[PDB]
């Protein structure tokens, strides 16, 4: 069971980074405008 | 078996942390810039 | 024992993806300022 919490931990975190790519993405889009 | 693909994830997301680190870096320096 | 790694790390990389998330906010903070 805490291995599977770390898993379930895991997911979140790699959610978490795909949200962050996407707002450098975005970010990068601003910059290229200016 | 687990543990190590745990493990080896987390290698993964270091790796995909560390680019993100500099991606940022470049982001404030541009934005300073222009 | 066989745990105590993997969540040495996860610990770790929470505490910078906390970091950065941080970052960003402040970093849109700063385009929604303009
Ligand atoms: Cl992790």
């Amino acid at each position: 069971a805490e291995i599977a919490a770390i898993e379930y931990e895991q997911a979140a975190i790699k959610e978490e980074i795909a949200a962050i790519k996407d707002k450098i993405a975005a970010i990068k889009e601003y910059i290229a405008a200016i | 078996e687990k543990i190590a693909a745990i493990k080896e994830e987390q290698a993964a997301i270091e790796e995909e942390i560390q680019a993100i680190k500099e991606e940022i870096a470049a982001i404030k320096y541009l934005i300073a810039q222009i | 024992a066989e745990i105590a790694a993997i969540k040495y790390k996860q610990a770790a990389i929470k505490n910078e993806i906390a970091a950065i998330k941080q970052e960003i906010a402040a970093i849109e903070q700063m385009i929604a300022a303009i």
